[PDB]
């Protein structure tokens, strides 16, 4: 019957999702549970140098906030 | 030009192409050429018989007629009416299996692959009403000269009835995929067109000649068995193309469930073979008890019966067009010479006329409404 | 961990084709009133193993007088290229996050017709080299379509970035305002992987031949893998384009599973119209293009560059 | 009597030809071709479980052949040849000599299944019911050796296929 | 570096697949295998495909075609400027020529198959 | 280990994945390709078993002779034969192809395939059932399945 | 309320064969998980059944045996095992078992 179809359906579903998923949690995994910084323009990039340069470690995904000024 | 070799029943096409278009197309023929001509001569005309299921493997009982209806013609005998009747419903039950093949198979080869599958589980029903009456179901040996083999079995009008029931619904469903279609119009309008003085001039019949417009069909204007105590309409086209003949072979079949409609109802009863135990032979139950009923029983199936000197021409309206046969008797047990008029052979003959100014993707097109089976082209 | 990501791409890629010919050889079959695979394994969910395995041991006829190095460059090629188009799709976090994802896109594709050409050239058949210029003249022609039908709609999300059309739809669909462009991107992308009816290379089996007919074993599965990863690529990139899910960064699982759905239900729907429709002739495909799109797509991108300008409504550059 | 399969003429009326022109640039009847092959996709499939189930069959069915014997064991063919001379593929050879006691029975009987027709005139011409076609149609052979049998071969098969041969006769001889 | 990553591994790993298929299975050529496929019959002539001029122009009409969409694509970033009345004027003018190229080869039979 | 073991289980495989995906190249050239059809229609469904429609011969596995083979096609057969890649398997189907058939005493008509190709299994019939042609299709691949290449390979 | 009355006719499948182990069984052997009434049982272990609310062609079936004259059937079935007397029945040739 046509639900005999499905299963294929499912295997092929998963293996699409997988790609999706896998990159989601891994740039999260890598970048302090957050997103990854898109920079597409310079200016993007030059404050991305700059966190860089301000978290100590050279991480430019470590945010110092308030804590860090005196 | 390019010279190109297309083939591998099978046809070698040897077509001279200039770019896309056709310039001379060449049928050679013969890959399935068997000797069945010179293979009679050397059988009885029962031994014979079985040979013209296999001239078009998908029309087998109408050919079968044919050869029946030439030998009684030759032996002077008339089958008895339930026979005819027989023969006619059977008739058309080989109609709706040819026009399935023809039509389905056009389709197919341009790229229609799903309208296959639904009607071949039709064909799968009507081969069970073959195996039902003969044994066999494709090559049936069934419609034999003096009427047929055996009875039909109890319970099978009532499947008959019940099958030609629903068969108008599969074909509306097969005219959804395709008589609307805009893809399947411009394979066939305008393709192929045959005016009808070539058409007549080059031999053609059947839907090659109804699909110009030439009204003509041999079951109304030279009836055989009791074609003319039951009522149909004969499709007519009017451009004279691929699209018309293919509509005029969805309306045959669907006046054929009109005919088998018809002989349901009026089958009558009676004897299944004619009454003459030198051209028939006799029931089982009586080559064992009677003593001139087991000479005739052993005569008919070592000599043979007869048949008295004369030749004659005897035609049908199969499915594929006018099917004939012409026979020759010298007084013995043995045909002399039996020639087989086969309608593709004459139409495989206009392929090159018909496809002048087409591409090659039309000669494909043009095959298929010929309804050509390489069987009864080559025999 | 990013080479990690990258086999997180590649492998499960494969596997979806690898189970997309199950898929369509059984919506194949309900549709032709039958079953498909229901014998290799449960519900036949081993064919597609069976199949591999398979055509990598036999004999990978080349021909006596092929050109060997352009014979095994014309499967590297495709596959190469297949795999490559899937670097920046936003599903929703691309791999790669180009700023021209868009014209990536369409450079590789493009690219492509090329292992079409050097496989009718290498095989020296002339039955296999008609059918590559055929095949050939099919797809560069309706990627004329493709370029102008793409630009149409980057005239409502403002950019090349695949990424931002998440956002051009985060309110409405865009096949609402541009069916017109849906209806004939799609076909397009029928005529570009040479699918039903417009098949007249890969099986068209009417005095034609295909342009890798010459092929055999494992370097006929590497033309296979291609030609089905590009059709479930294609289908992604309508999903996006068209049907855009709505992304939030809290869940991205969400938008992959209504994101997957989407991809499905399109590439189900090729193999509902093989199932269909007879195959164009070559002649008709060609008018169907230069004749009917064309004039239409022109037309159609004139329209979609005064819109916005005439309604206040240019997206921004960013 | 005969009828018109495409002779009309379309109307010309503003109302007919914008109809045309939705159906042109909106694909309609394409899109009602796609509903016919959805419908069957929801509908119960038509094939059967092979090796599991069995295609119906009828009890006329021609199959593999099979000589028969008595009740009683003795052998049905008194070696008369009908079947040899009606045989429409000539693959049947038969020798014959009188037995140790005195009886006409055969000492060659060979059909050679690859001429074979599979037509059932051998058995129609038999006045003695010996020589039938039983039900088996499933004894394809990996030798072309194997497909020639000979007395031995047949009589197995006969040995092999009465409880059901002898049923289908019963139900048709009363056609014949 | 990520790109070129990428790029290495999509191909590396379709090479790597066509190794194993020209040497994991059984080899055994002669004669008759190895030839081309033809139709099951010998060829009927030693010449190479008779060149087709309508082929040629399918080939040229795209790439002029190609070449004038070179000079739409950056249609999306031209909206953005203050010259909204010169911009439009010249997008409307490039794909109208573009447009009387077409008319042009249609009423000259350059887009007929028909010889 | 004993090695044998490890080439026991690979012969499986590589068995099990030939029977389970053959693709077939029908050489249809008389009646008996009506009934090879209706092995794939709807009611048989020869694709659920892994047999898919049609190939053509660079891809197919198996080549189905259905039907009389006449002088005049002989050697067309034969090329086609030559240009399948190995593994390579005949079915003969009918008695047209098996030994003549009807047709057997004729000057024109090839007496039974085997003189031209090797053959694997013959089915019998005029023609054979829907259902013979799939009996002899499971023939065949049992006897696949009984192959042992890489035993002997072994034992060399 | 039909479509949760179709998941339960999908549940007592499992029970008809006797449980999980049953009908994975019946599952990988013939590729069909319906359940008929037992019609008999032949001496070599064949087990016939029917189901006449099944379309004609699928109302009778057979599940071979898993030894037949010393060979191990559990894989390799073959429709040559059904004996005459039940290959009439099987066939529809009948409908007297
Ligand atoms: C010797 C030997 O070891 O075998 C060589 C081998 C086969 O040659 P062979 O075994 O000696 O047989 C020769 C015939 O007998 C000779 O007869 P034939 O007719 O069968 O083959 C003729 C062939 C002869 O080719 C050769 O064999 C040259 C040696 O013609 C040529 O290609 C001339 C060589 C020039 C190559 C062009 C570069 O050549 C190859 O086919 C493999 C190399 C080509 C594939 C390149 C794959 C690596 C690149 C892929 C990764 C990069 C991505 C590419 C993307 C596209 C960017 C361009
Ligand atoms: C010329 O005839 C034919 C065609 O052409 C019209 C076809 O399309 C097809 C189509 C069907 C197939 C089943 C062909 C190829 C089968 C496969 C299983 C493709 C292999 C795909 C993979 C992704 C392999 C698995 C990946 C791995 C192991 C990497 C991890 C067939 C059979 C055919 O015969
Ligand atoms: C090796 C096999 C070669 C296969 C040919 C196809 C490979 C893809 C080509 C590169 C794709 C590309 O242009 O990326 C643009 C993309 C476009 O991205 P972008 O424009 O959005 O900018 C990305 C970065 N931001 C946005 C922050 C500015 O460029 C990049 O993203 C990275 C640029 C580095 C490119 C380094 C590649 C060097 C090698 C390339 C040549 C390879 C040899 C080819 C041999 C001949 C091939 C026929
Ligand atoms: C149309 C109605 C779809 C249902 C719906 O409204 O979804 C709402 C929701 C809306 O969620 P959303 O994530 O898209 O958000 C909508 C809001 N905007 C516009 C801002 C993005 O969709 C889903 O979550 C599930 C998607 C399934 C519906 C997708 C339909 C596309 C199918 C196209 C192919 C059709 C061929 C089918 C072939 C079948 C035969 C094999
Ligand atoms: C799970 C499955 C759920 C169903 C999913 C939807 C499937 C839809 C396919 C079946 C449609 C039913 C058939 C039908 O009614 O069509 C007949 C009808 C009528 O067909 P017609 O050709 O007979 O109409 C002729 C008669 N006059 C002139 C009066 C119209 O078809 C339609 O009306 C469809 C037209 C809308 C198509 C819009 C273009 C496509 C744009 C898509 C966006 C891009
Ligand atoms: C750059 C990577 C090398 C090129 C990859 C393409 C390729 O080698 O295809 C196989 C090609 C195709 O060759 P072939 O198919 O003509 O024959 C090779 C195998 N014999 C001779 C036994 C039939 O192999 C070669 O031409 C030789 C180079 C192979 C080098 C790697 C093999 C390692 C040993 C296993
Ligand atoms: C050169 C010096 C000798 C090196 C050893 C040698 O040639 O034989 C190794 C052999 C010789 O190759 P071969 O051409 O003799 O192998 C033909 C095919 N088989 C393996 C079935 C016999 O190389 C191999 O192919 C071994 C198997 C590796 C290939 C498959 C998996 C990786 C791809
Ligand atoms: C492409 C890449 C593939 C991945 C790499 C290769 C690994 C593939 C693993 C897949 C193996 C699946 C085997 C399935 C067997 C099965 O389903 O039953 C069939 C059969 C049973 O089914 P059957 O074929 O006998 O018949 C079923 C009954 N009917 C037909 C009536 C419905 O099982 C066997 O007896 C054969 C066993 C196969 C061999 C399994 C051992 C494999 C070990 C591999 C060693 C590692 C290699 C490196
Ligand atoms: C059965 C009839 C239908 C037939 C099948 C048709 C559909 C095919 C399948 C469609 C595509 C979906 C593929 C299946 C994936 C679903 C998996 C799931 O349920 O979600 C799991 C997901 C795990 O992701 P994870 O990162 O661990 O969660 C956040 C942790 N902080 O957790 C989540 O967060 C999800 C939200
Ligand atoms: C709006 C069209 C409908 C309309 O105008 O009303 C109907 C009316 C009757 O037309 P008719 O049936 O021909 O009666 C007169 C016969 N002498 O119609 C008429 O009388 C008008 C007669 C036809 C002349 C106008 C037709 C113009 C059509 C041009 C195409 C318009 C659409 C272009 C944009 C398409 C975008 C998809
Ligand atoms: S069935 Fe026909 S061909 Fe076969 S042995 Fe009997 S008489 Fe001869
Ligand atoms: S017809 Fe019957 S009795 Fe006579 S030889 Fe043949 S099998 Fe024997
Ligand atoms: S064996 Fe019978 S059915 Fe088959 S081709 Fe020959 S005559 Fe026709």
């Amino acid at each position: 019957m046509w639900f005999e179809v499905l299963p294929g359906i499912a295997v092929m579903g998963v293996c699409l999702f997988i790609p999706g998923m896998a990159t989601a949690r891994i740039h999260r995994f890598s970048n302090g549970g957050k997103e990854k910084r898109v920079a597409h323009y310079p200016y993007q990039w030059y404050l991305m140098e700059r966190d860089r340069r301000v978290s100590g470690v050279n991480r430019s995904y470590v945010s110092k906030g308030l804590e860090n000024i005196d | 030009n390019l010279t190109l070799n297309f083939g591998p029943g099978v046809l070698r096409l040897v077509m001279e192409l200039s770019g896309e278009m056709v310039r001379k197309c060449d049928p050679h023929i013969g890959l399935l050429h068997r000797g069945t001509e010179k293979l009679i001569e050397y059988k009885t005309y029962l031994q014979a018989l079985p040979y013209f299921d296999r001239l078009d493997y998908v029309s087998m009982m109408c050919n079968e007629q044919a050869y029946s209806l030439a030998v009684e013609k030759l032996l002077n005998i008339r089958p008895p009416p339930r026979a005819q009747w027989i023969r006619v419903l059977f008739g058309e039950i080989t109609r709706l299996l040819n026009h399935i093949m023809a039509v389905t198979t056009h389709a197919l080869d341009i790229g229609a692959m799903t309208p296959f599958f639904w009607m071949f589980e039709e064909r799968e029903k009507m081969f069970e009403f073959y195996e039902r009456v003969s044994g066999a179901r494709m090559h049936a040996a069934y419609v034999r000269p003096g009427g047929v083999h055996q009875d039909l079995p109890l319970g099978l009008m009532d499947d008959i009835y019940e099958f030609s029931k629903n068969f108008s619904l599969r074909i509306d469903e097969l005219e959804e995929m395709l008589t609307n279609n805009r893809i399947w119009r411009n394979r066939t309008v305008d393709i192929g067109i045959v005016t009808a003085e070539d058409a007549l001039n080059y031999g053609f019949s059947g839907v090659m000649l109804r699909g110009s417009g030439i009204q003509w069909d041999l079951r109304k204007t030279q009836p055989y068995d009791v074609y003319d105590q039951v009522e149909f309409d004969v499709p007519i086209g009017s451009r004279g193309d691929c699209y018309d003949r293919y509509l005029c072979r969805v309306e045959e079949m669907r006046q054929s469930i009109r005919i088998i409609s018809q002989c349901l109802n009026k089958m009558p009863p009676g004897e299944i073979k004619v009454d003459d135990a030198k051209v028939s032979p006799p029931k089982r139950a009586e080559m064992k008890t009677s003593m001139e009923s087991l000479i005739h029983h052993f005569k008919l199936y070592t000599e043979g019966y007869q048949v008295p000197p004369g030749a004659t021409y005897t035609a049908i309206e199969a499915p594929k067009g006018e099917f004939g046969v012409y026979l020759v008797s010298d007084g013995s047990s043995r045909p002399y010479r039996c020639k087989i008029k086969a309608p593709g052979f004459a139409h495989l003959a206009g392929l090159d006329k018909m496809s002048k100014g087409h591409m090659l993707a039309d000669v494909v097109a043009i095959i298929g409404t010929q309804d050509i089976v390489f069987g009864e082209v080559d025999r | 961990m990013f080479m990690i990501n990258i086999l997180m791409l590649i492998i499960p890629i494969l596997l979806a084709v690898a189970f997309l010919t199950l898929v369509e050889r059984k919506v194949l079959g309900y549709m032709q009133l039958r079953k498909g695979p229901n014998v290799v394994g449960p519900y036949g969910l081993l064919q597609p193993i069976a199949d591999a395995i398979k055509l990598f041991i036999k004999e990978p006829l080349r021909p006596a007088t092929s050109s060997a190095s352009m014979f095994i460059l014309a499967p590297i090629m495709a596959l190469g290229l297949a795999l490559t188009m899937w670097i920046p799709l936003p599903m929703p976090y691309p791999l790669i996050n180009m700023n021209l994802g868009v014209l990536f896109m369409l450079a590789m594709s493009s690219l492509a017709v090329y292992s079409i050409l050097w496989s009718g050239w290498a095989s020296n058949s002339k039955y296999a080299l008609i059918g590559a210029l055929r095949a050939v003249a099919q797809t560069i022609s309706y990627e004329v379509t493709l370029a102008i039908i793409l630009l149409s709609v980057l005239l409502m999300s403002g950019s090349f970035t695949l990424s931002t059309l998440i956002t051009t739809q985060e309110q409405m669909w865009l096949i609402l305002p541009a069916w017109p462009l849906a209806m004939m991107w799609f076909i397009s992308t029928l005529a570009e992987t040479n699918r039903a009816p417009f098949d007249l290379t890969e099986g068209e089996s009417e005095l034609v031949s295909g342009f890798n007919v010459e092929y055999a074993a494992g370097p006929f599965a590497l033309f296979f893998m291609a030609e089905y990863a590009n059709i479930i690529m294609m289908n992604i990139f309508t999903a996006i384009l068209f049907l855009g899910t709505s992304h939030n960064p809290h869940m991205p699982e969400l938008y992959t599973i209504n994101f997957t759905i989407k991809s499905l239900l399109l590439t189900m729907s090729f193999l509902w119209i093989r199932a269909s429709y007879p195959r164009f002739r070559y002649d008709q495909l060609m008018h169907l293009l230069w004749k009917n799109f064309l004039p239409l797509t022109l037309a159609l991108c004139m329209w979609h560059v005064s819109l916005p300008i005439l309604t206040s409504g240019i997206p921004p550059q960013t | 009597t005969y009828k018109y399969v495409n002779l009309r003429e379309p109307s010309m009326d503003m109302k007919s030809v914008t109809d045309r022109a939705a159906q042109t640039l909106l694909w309609t009847e394409l899109i009602r071709g796609l509903g016919m092959t959805l419908s069957y996709l929801f509908r119960e499939p038509a094939t059967i479980n092979y090796p599991f189930e069995k295609g119906p069959l009828s009890p006329r069915f021609r199959g593999e052949h099979a000589l028969r014997r008595y009740p009683s064991g003795e052998e049905r063919c008194i070696a008369c040849k009908l079947c040899e001379a009606v045989c429409p593929a000539q693959a049947i050879t038969i020798e014959a000599e009188p037995r140790a006691d005195g009886s006409r029975r055969t000492t060659r009987y060979d059909i050679d299944m690859t001429k074979c027709i599979y037509c059932g005139f051998c058995q129609e011409a038999c006045p003695v019911d010996a020589i039938v076609e039983g039900p088996n149609f499933e004894f394809s052979t990996e030798t072309h050796e194997e497909l020639l049998y000979n007395k031995e071969k047949l009589l197995n098969n006969g040995d092999k296929w009465e409880a059901e041969i002898a049923a289908n006769i019963q139900a048709d001889y009363l056609y014949r | 570096m990520n790109l070129m990553l990428a790029l290495l591994t999509n191909f590396t790993l379709a090479t790597l697949l066509v190794i194993i298929a020209f040497w994991l299975p059984q080899l055994n050529v002669y004669s008759e295998k190895t030839s081309p496929y033809e139709c099951g019959f010998d060829p009927m002539g030693s010449a190479r495909l008779p060149f087709s001029m309508k082929f040629f122009l399918v080939a040229i009409t795209f790439l002029l075609f190609d070449l004038e969409i070179a000079l739409l694509l950056p249609l999306p970033w031209a909206s953005q400027t203050a010259n909204l009345n010169t911009m439009l004027t010249m997008a409307l003018f490039l794909i109208i020529l573009l447009a009387v190229s077409l008319a042009y080869e249609w009423t000259q039979k350059g887009l007929e198959w028909t010889e | 280990s004993r090695g044998e073991y490890v080439v026991a289980k690979l012969d499986d495989l590589i068995n099990w994945a030939r029977r389970s995906s053959l693709w077939p190249m029908t050489f249809g050239l008389a009646c008996c390709a009506v009934e090879m059809m209706h092995m794939a229609a709807p009611r048989y469904d020869m694709d659920r078993f892994g047999v898919v429609f049609r190939a053509s011969p660079r891809q197919s596995d198996v080549m189905i002779v259905a039907g009389t083979l006449t002088n005049k096609m002989a050697p067309a057969l034969r090329k086609v034969y030559d240009q399948m890649p190995e593994p390579r398997y005949v079915v003969s189907m009918g008695s047209c192809a098996n030994g003549g058939g009807y047709y057997h005493y004729s000057y024109s008509v090839v007496r039974g395939c085997d003189r031209i190709v090797p053959v694997d299994i013959y089915v019998p019939g005029c023609p054979p059932t829907a259902e013979a042609l799939l009996y002899g299709i499971l023939q065949l691949q049992k006897k696949i399945k009984r192959e042992k290449r890489l035993r002997i390979w072994y034992r060399r | 309320m039909e479509l949760l009355q179709v998941l339960k006719r999908g549940l007592q499948q499992v029970s008809g064969h006797g449980g999980l182990r049953g009908y994975l069984r019946v599952l990988f052997r013939a590729n069909d998980v319906r359940v008929g009434t037992l019609v008999g049982e032949d001496k070599y272990g064949n087990k016939y059944y029917e189901d006449n609310k099944q379309f004609f062609g699928r109302h009778r079936w057979v599940i071979y045996t898993t030894e037949m004259n010393g060979k191990n059937t559990f894989w390799d079935v073959d429709g040559s095992m059904v004996p005459p007397e039940w290959h009439r029945w099987l066939h529809c040739m009948t409908d007297d078992p």
